[PDB]
Protein backbone atom coordinates (compact mmCIF):
# COMPACT_ATOMS: atom_id res chain seq x y z
CA UNK A 1 0.00 0.00 0.00
CA UNK A 2 1.04 3.60 -0.62
CA UNK A 3 -0.35 6.79 0.92
CA UNK A 4 0.83 10.12 2.33
CA UNK A 5 -0.08 11.19 5.87
CA UNK A 6 1.25 13.78 8.32
CA UNK A 7 3.90 13.25 10.97
CA UNK A 8 1.58 13.02 13.98
CA UNK A 9 -0.49 10.30 12.25
CA UNK A 10 2.34 7.87 11.47
CA UNK A 11 1.95 6.23 14.89
CA UNK A 12 -1.73 5.53 14.14
CA UNK A 13 -0.77 3.17 11.27
CA UNK A 14 -0.25 0.11 13.48
CA UNK A 15 -2.24 -2.94 14.67
CA UNK A 16 -4.39 -1.83 17.59
CA UNK A 17 -3.97 1.93 17.21
CA UNK A 18 -7.14 4.00 16.84
CA UNK A 19 -7.98 7.59 16.00
CA UNK A 20 -9.05 9.55 12.91
CA UNK A 21 -6.67 8.42 10.15
CA UNK A 22 -6.74 4.81 11.40
CA UNK A 23 -10.54 4.42 11.69
CA UNK A 24 -12.04 6.33 8.72
CA UNK A 25 -9.29 6.16 6.05
CA UNK A 26 -7.04 3.12 6.50
CA UNK A 27 -7.49 0.41 9.14
CA UNK A 28 -5.00 -2.38 9.92
CA UNK A 29 -6.10 -5.70 11.43
CA UNK A 30 -5.03 -6.82 14.89
CA UNK A 31 -3.22 -9.85 13.39
CA UNK A 32 -1.35 -7.81 10.76
CA UNK A 33 1.85 -9.70 9.92
CA UNK A 34 3.91 -7.14 8.03
CA UNK A 35 6.30 -4.22 8.23
CA UNK A 36 5.32 -0.54 8.18
CA UNK A 37 7.73 1.64 6.19
CA UNK A 38 7.53 5.44 6.42
CA UNK A 39 9.88 8.36 5.86
CA UNK A 40 9.79 12.14 5.72
CA UNK A 41 9.07 13.63 2.29
CA UNK A 42 9.02 17.39 2.91
CA UNK A 43 10.95 18.07 -0.30
CA UNK A 44 8.58 17.31 -3.22
CA UNK A 45 5.07 16.89 -1.71
CA UNK A 46 4.86 20.41 -0.23
CA UNK A 47 4.75 23.42 -2.56
CA UNK A 48 4.86 27.11 -1.70
CA UNK A 49 1.47 28.32 -0.49
CA UNK B 1 -24.11 -36.36 65.75
CA UNK B 2 -25.36 -39.51 63.98
CA UNK B 3 -25.81 -38.30 60.37
CA UNK B 4 -22.33 -36.82 60.27
CA UNK B 5 -20.64 -38.15 57.14
CA UNK B 6 -23.59 -37.47 54.82
CA UNK B 7 -23.99 -33.95 56.22
CA UNK B 8 -20.25 -33.35 55.78
CA UNK B 9 -20.38 -34.52 52.15
CA UNK B 10 -23.39 -32.30 51.43
CA UNK B 11 -21.69 -29.31 53.07
CA UNK B 12 -18.49 -29.93 51.10
CA UNK B 13 -20.42 -30.06 47.82
CA UNK B 14 -22.32 -26.89 48.74
CA UNK B 15 -19.10 -25.07 49.66
CA UNK B 16 -17.45 -26.19 46.42
CA UNK B 17 -20.40 -24.91 44.38
CA UNK B 18 -20.49 -21.62 46.29
CA UNK B 19 -16.75 -21.13 45.78
CA UNK B 20 -17.04 -21.91 42.06
CA UNK B 21 -19.81 -19.31 41.84
CA UNK B 22 -17.94 -16.67 43.86
CA UNK B 23 -14.77 -17.10 41.78
CA UNK B 24 -16.57 -15.06 39.08
CA UNK B 25 -16.38 -11.94 41.29
CA UNK B 26 -12.58 -11.66 41.35
CA UNK B 27 -10.29 -9.44 39.28
CA UNK B 28 -7.37 -11.92 39.03
CA UNK B 29 -5.20 -8.86 38.36
CA UNK B 30 -7.56 -7.17 35.89
CA UNK B 31 -9.47 -3.93 36.47
CA UNK B 32 -12.82 -5.62 37.20
CA UNK B 33 -14.76 -8.87 36.83
CA UNK B 34 -17.48 -7.58 34.46
CA UNK B 35 -16.76 -8.37 30.82
CA UNK B 36 -19.35 -5.87 29.58
CA UNK B 37 -17.95 -3.07 31.75
CA UNK B 38 -14.39 -3.89 30.64
CA UNK B 39 -15.37 -3.85 26.96
CA UNK B 40 -17.30 -0.60 27.40
CA UNK B 41 -14.50 1.17 29.30
CA UNK B 42 -11.56 -0.02 27.16
CA UNK B 43 -11.04 -0.45 23.44
CA UNK B 44 -10.73 -4.08 22.25
CA UNK B 45 -6.93 -3.89 21.73
CA UNK B 46 -6.40 -3.01 25.41
CA UNK B 47 -9.30 -5.06 26.80
CA UNK B 48 -8.03 -8.25 25.13
CA UNK B 49 -5.33 -8.55 27.81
Amino acid sequence: DSFVIRGDEVRQIAPGQTGKIADYNYKLPDDFTGCVIAWNSNNLDSKVG
Amino acid sequence: SALGKLQDVVNQNAQALNTLVKQLSSNFGAISSVLNDILSRLDPPEAEV
